[PDB]
């Protein structure tokens, strides 16, 4: 099985350190999970040799609370044992931090995957095994000014991409941010009150649910609406992935999302990878029930607006990028 | 007010 | 001490 | 696979420590092996749950080499990583003693296995990973008063069974010992002159090469020379055993192993299991060249001989047990 | 000389 | 010290 396969492609990345001495690892900031989990030195599978992995005996600070663990990306399950130490984030150290130190089968794909673990931002009660997310402990351990942190992912040439713990920056996105409450705590669940091809309602008509996540590359949802959205925009089925030409740009339709009354619209430039050749940034992902059917507003939606998580006030912030 | 960033790529 | 911003 | 299918037969057990505080484990004395490994709390499979695991974490005197390991018995690799600890065997404490901290599946069969791990006695050419074996280092820490070990494997009711490091029980065994040199020095390997039945040479009429293996429960062979001699004392195939009418005991012939000029005889009585049913001493175990073939004196002829395991003048001694 | 005996069963 | 047996 490929666990962590939803992960493989184009994701941004970030370093976070574990231990005393700090153990560095490349993680993705997913606000699609609530877990901290990283490779474990006891992982000997051929796909884990080419990651940093977690080294306890080489840390002081570390300690077992005793309970292992397993988590479920929808796509097999990882597991390992819960472990607790320092963890740092940029500037900021949680102590007693508990997470996952992996050690069974992480897919053959992992391999050559460019980052070593996922640090979970969603809610507590998506995180497997009551643990404490980082996101949570840093709020009890009064780490930050404002129990809300924000993400910049840049489109050009992705230099200034950030993820600001804490609060935002206004100088990522102009006017003032559009606030949709939280519909349901795990993910940072949202509802839409419909989507829009070329200006004209074509889906959720009656409203839907969907989720920001920053773990999600592109914008999914479920995989017979996406087929009717591919080819409503242009796009055309190839080896795996839906094609577009890149000619045809600016005569493609424009795909709004209206969420708490507001207008998200994505020009085709927006929702076009060009990763020589013009690819559909829409993909096929159903999540099954009683979480899903869910739309997913991945990266591709967040380069274009700015995303602000606040667990203040349950909510989520949004305005146009810059 | 403090921000703690975190640089993405 | 000094009070933070 | 069953990595440790060898092992999951009646076998003799004994407990050691590791760590500090002291970690318990039951694990299995083997001179037909060199590596100390115990299941390691980072084996999350279902057969390891049943388990005492080592936890790194709660021993103050534990470092890990850097290293991993995996090891083969023949039916399936085991593997981990490599830890170095105090381990403790009755007496006696060896500090930095390396071992294996087994992670991978160690087969289903194992979960209720009666042993946790395994202490090789064998030499460390055997040894995977040039890892140093327990005994080597009870010499090169000068722990024993002699470079030996001895062990007694009671028949009745195994309450007075025995593993001595550091020299042998004169208690155990009547007459003086019969020294037998070794051949190649991996496992304890020994010459046959012959093997006869009824007192007639019927195998290894040239010669052929053996190994006296605390770590196997009944005295293997070829398995084709092993059919051959079923049926010559007069045992017959069953679900997967061969068994002998406990009636016709006094009938059957005499097995004698001619070592080093030497005749060790072992009467019907002494190669039938017990185990209200009678059953067969001797099973085909074919072990590939280069090592193989090779005749297995596993603790069927133990517990007829005691055997004594010299270091210091590689070789084994043996006598009548009492 | 001492013998550093470890019980089996 | 004790020889020791």
């Amino acid at each position: 099985k490929e666990p962590l396969i939803n992960y493989l492609d184009m994701e941004y990345f970030g370093t976070i350190s574990i231990g005393s001495p700090p153990q560095n690892f490349t993680v993705i900031f997913d606000t699609g999970s609530s877990n901290l989990w990283v490779p474990s030195v006891y992982c000997t599978s051929p796909a884990c040799k080419t990651h940093s992995r977690f080294q306890p005996s080489q840390s002081s600070t570390y300690s077992q609370p005793g309970q292992s663990f397993s988590i479920q990306y929808g796509t097999g399950s990882l597991s390992g044992i819960i472990g607790a130490d320092q963890v740092s984030v940029e500037g900021l150290t949680v102590v007693g931090q508990q997470f996952g130190e992996s050690v069974t089968e992480p897919g053959q794909t992992f391999v050559d995957a460019e980052f070593d673990g996922i640090l979970g931002l969603g809610y507590p009660s998506l995180a497997v095994g009551g643990v404490t997310p980082v996101f949570d402990n840093m709020m009890a351990q009064n780490l930050v000014d404002l129990p809300m942190f924000s993400v910049y992912m840049s489109s050009n040439p992705g230099a200034g991409s950030e993820l600001i713990f804490g609060g935002y920056d206004h100088s990522h996105f102009s006017g003032s941010l559009n606030w949709v409450p939280v519909t349901k705590q795990a993910y940072w669940q949202i509802a839409l009150d419909n989507i829009q091809v070329g200006g004209t309602v074509m889906f959720c008509s009656e409203g839907c649910q969907a989720i920001v996540d920053t773990g999600t590359s592109l914008i999914t949802g479920p995989s017979d609406k996406i087929k009717q959205l591919q080819n409503a925009i242009g796009a055309a089925p190839v080896d795996g992935e839906y094609a577009v030409e890149c000619a045809n740009l600016n005569v493609m339709p424009d795909v709004t999302f209206t969420i708490n009354g507001v207008p998200y619209t994505l020009s085709p430039t927006a929702y076009t990878l060009l990763d020589q050749f013009c690819s559909s940034g829409f993909q096929g992902l159903d999540i099954h029930p009683p979480a899903g059917p869910l739309w997913i507003l991945g990266d591709v939606f967040i380069r274009q607006f700015y995303s602000v998580f606040d667990r203040g006030n349950n909510r989520v912030g949004l305005a146009p990028a810059v | 007010g403090s921000l703690h960033r975190v640089p993405l790529r | 001490p000094a009070m933070a911003m």
